[PDB]
């Protein structure tokens, strides 16, 4: 069974995760329009969804139980090596296999491969990116799985800088083990097959996904005019020591 | 420094 506090983890998360992820996308409105006509088009609109997304992996990381009794440097050092994962992972409930796409309510919020290739990526990211969404997608993962597994990618002890190692993995054990308990419980045959190991391969995926991100982003953000078109908090987030 | 995610992730 799961126990009263699993209970209690897995509430907080759905709630935390309704609170930091809108299905019907309206601050996009906000955001620098998307160009599709090279310049470099989807740039500033791609910059301003990933900067408002770092802003709500944060308001969700926040809520995650015990992540609070952290020090604010290792709160620090996890979402900024985790916050690029936590976007790859949150935006699979946009994704659709139907085309490859991330669909947010209508065609100018509709991204597929060639429009994030027009924000400075290449495929060495981008392909590997959507067979990550694929597979994600596949899994057919119950919200309560998803929310549990952007939580224990976030709550990760061998992210460079963690100083209290062993507290972060105690954190991360009470989500593993929650998560393990709801798929025994909840998650009925077939579906259920192997699955725990299936989303742990997801978090070793999104380590390659992040180190590629990373060696594309220094490259994009050397030239000072793609820097110029980035936001402040991406700047910190991707840029900062 | 990371002043604006401490900010963000602040009491
Ligand atoms: C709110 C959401 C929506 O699911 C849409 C969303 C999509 C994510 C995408 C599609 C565009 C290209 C992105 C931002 C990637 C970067 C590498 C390109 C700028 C990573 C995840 C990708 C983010 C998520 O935080």
């Amino acid at each position: 069974k799961l126990s009263e506090e699993q209970q209690h983890i897995i509430a907080i998360l759905l709630d935390a995760h309704h609170k930091t992820y809108d299905p019907t996308y309206a601050d996009f409105r906000d955001f620098r329009p998307p160009v599709r006509m090279s310049p470099l088009s989807m740039l500033p609109h791609l910059a301003d969804l990933v900067s408002y997304s770092i802003q709500k992996v944060i308001g969700f990381a926040k809520m995650i139980p015990g992540f609070r009794d952290l020090t604010s440097d290792d709160q620090i050092v996890l979402l900024k090596s985790s916050a690029i994962e936590v976007i790859m992972l949150r935006s699979n409930q946009s994704f659709t296999m139907d085309d490859m796409s991330w669909d947010c309510g209508s065609q100018d919020y509709k991204y597929d491969v060639t429009d994030v290739s027009k924000a400075g990526h290449t495929l060495e990211l981008i392909e590997p990116l959507i067979k990550f969404q694929v597979g994600l997608k596949k899994l057919n993962l119950h919200e309560e799985e998803h929310v549990l597994l952007m939580a224990i990618c976030i709550v990760s002890p061998d992210r460079p800088g963690v100083q209290d190692a062993k507290l972060v993995e105690a954190i991360q054990d009470r989500l593993s083990n929650t998560l393990q308990t709801y798929i025994r419980c909840r998650h009925p045959p077939p579906g259920s097959h192997q699955l725990y190991a299936k989303m742990i391969q997801k978090l070793a995926d999104l380590r390659s996904l992040n180190e590629e991100h990373s060696k594309q982003y220094r490259s994009l953000s050397f030239q000072p005019e793609n820097s110029m078109k980035l936001t402040p908090l991406v700047l910190e987030v991707f840029g900062n020591e | 420094n990371h002043p604006m995610l401490m900010n963000l992730l602040k009491d």
